[PDB]
């Protein structure tokens, strides 16, 4: 059983019906309607003043609506965080994703949020990356260096960052 | 089970920290009891009872209105947004943002309310206005979590911060209205179960905010009290501490014990 984690959210997958991803995360971690609508928001081990998590949308509130979208906050840690400010300083509005990993590192991000609006076509992609310097990960606590990177059809729309350097 | 003041010398030996508490009647403001009640802490998220305070008095004053929609960006979103970054397409009310800033700590949510009354300046201006002399937002989520030693920045006291809650909620600076809804947010409170939740008797009334920082910073406000009635307002702050969180919440939740197994002594 346990808690929602990342392996769990790996498992979970777009184009599962709401059942199926309740099944994954086990239903007494997550919840639906009130402040999260007809998404499926699932709670991990505590972190912060909050919880490690996953929130999973869906195409419609239809009872056989797909994934569209998958969130993720703490259940992932990057595999080999090697960004600094002068690598974020690299990185340009316009870059492609392949691009902005080449600058920031290959092994220095996880995907915060993914979402596909013309599910199951692919056009206008939102993607979220949180990248982070060798320290700057927390499952439990907060950021020591984390840039937050967003992309719309796999291009880079814009860049923040905390900590870097 | 120990006296108030002696769990607090225990969890100050035991943590290597520093807690500053006020115990305040509700109804006539007396302070009860008292420890490092003139020392700075981190707010932590136990500002955004003052935000949405601030929020609700434009509402009474006309010049805002909760059901009032907000729209926003990637741009707006910062790490611990469970809730503002869900409705990133569709946008968010007014008094659905208060809601998660309190009961979610939100912090998405507290920057796009911060933003509606002048941002840190304006809140703080706010705090001037209505005689708090002390409390001071300096930044916006996340920095004024950092809790840097000796950093006055995003800082309230234990006395000062008792003293404006039972200003917004209680001293008709703000509407009856208001002050129900203010207090039924923190009421609402959904992260606050490790702490004095977790040793509140059964029948008990609380409505309380969370904080939590880094460097070990951790914080409760709330309102409580016998017979399902709002009695004192409690405040514990935790700074300058390398123990765990589950150790910094025990201790939170022991002086708080210690408090309701005095509440009468």
């Amino acid at each position: 059983a346990g808690v929602m984690t990342g392996a769990k959210f790996t498992q979970i997958q777009f184009g599962m019906t709401r059942q199926q991803v309740l099944d994954i995360a086990g239903a007494e971690n997550c919840e639906t309607g009130g402040s999260f609508g007809d998404s499926i928001h699932c709670r991990g081990h505590a972190a912060g003043d909050y919880y490690a998590y996953a929130t999973f949308g869906f195409t419609s509130a239809a009872a056989d609506a797909k994934v569209d979208s998958k969130s993720q906050m703490k259940l992932l840690a990057p595999s080999a965080p090697t960004l600094t400010l002068a690598k974020f300083n690299q990185v340009t509005v316009g870059m492609t994703r392949a691009q902005v990993l080449a600058t920031v590192g290959q092994g220095s991000c996880t995907t915060w949020s993914e979402y596909y609006p013309a599910y199951p076509s692919t056009a206008g992609v939102t993607l979220s990356l949180k990248c982070f310097d060798v320290d700057g990960y927390s499952s439990t606590g907060f950021y020591r260096g984390m840039a937050h990177l967003w992309f719309t059809d796999g291009v880079l729309q814009g860049k923040r960052q905390w900590d870097l350097v | 089970s120990p006296q108030p003041l002696e769990q607090i010398k225990l969890s100050e030996s035991q943590l290597s920290g520093r807690v500053g508490m006020i115990e305040m009647d509700l109804a006539s403001g007396r302070t009860l009891t008292a420890w490092r009640a003139d020392e700075r802490f981190p707010m932590m998220s136990t500002f955004k009872v003052v935000l949405c305070g601030a929020v609700l008095a434009r509402v009474d004053a006309g010049d805002e209105q909760l059901e009032r929609k907000i729209h926003y960006r990637q741009q707006d979103l910062v790490d611990y947004s469970p809730v503002s970054e869900k409705h990133l397409a569709d946008g968010m009310t007014v008094g659905e943002l208060c809601a998660a800033a309190i009961t979610m700590s939100d912090n998405s949510a507290a920057n796009l309310l911060l933003a509606t009354v002048g941002g840190p300046a304006g809140l703080t201006a706010f705090l001037r206005q209505i005689g708090d002399n002390v409390t001071r937002l300096d930044r916006w989520e996340t920095e004024l979590n950092e809790a840097l030693p000796g950093d006055a920045r995003d800082t309230t006291t234990p006395a000062s911060m008792a003293a404006t809650l039972r200003k917004l909620l209680t001293s008709q600076r703000l509407s009856a209205r208001s002050q129900r809804q203010l207090l039924q947010w923190m009421v609402d409170d959904r992260v606050a179960g490790p702490l004095i939740r977790s040793v509140l008797p059964a029948g008990w009334f609380i409505a309380d905010k969370t904080g939590a920082g880094e460097r070990g910073a951790r914080g409760i406000v709330a309102l409580l009290g016998p017979n399902n009635k709002a009695e004192r307002i409690v405040v514990i702050y935790l700074r300058d501490t390398p123990a765990s969180m589950a150790e910094r919440n025990q201790q939170i939740a022991g002086i708080g014990a210690a408090l309701i197994e005095h509440w009468q002594r």
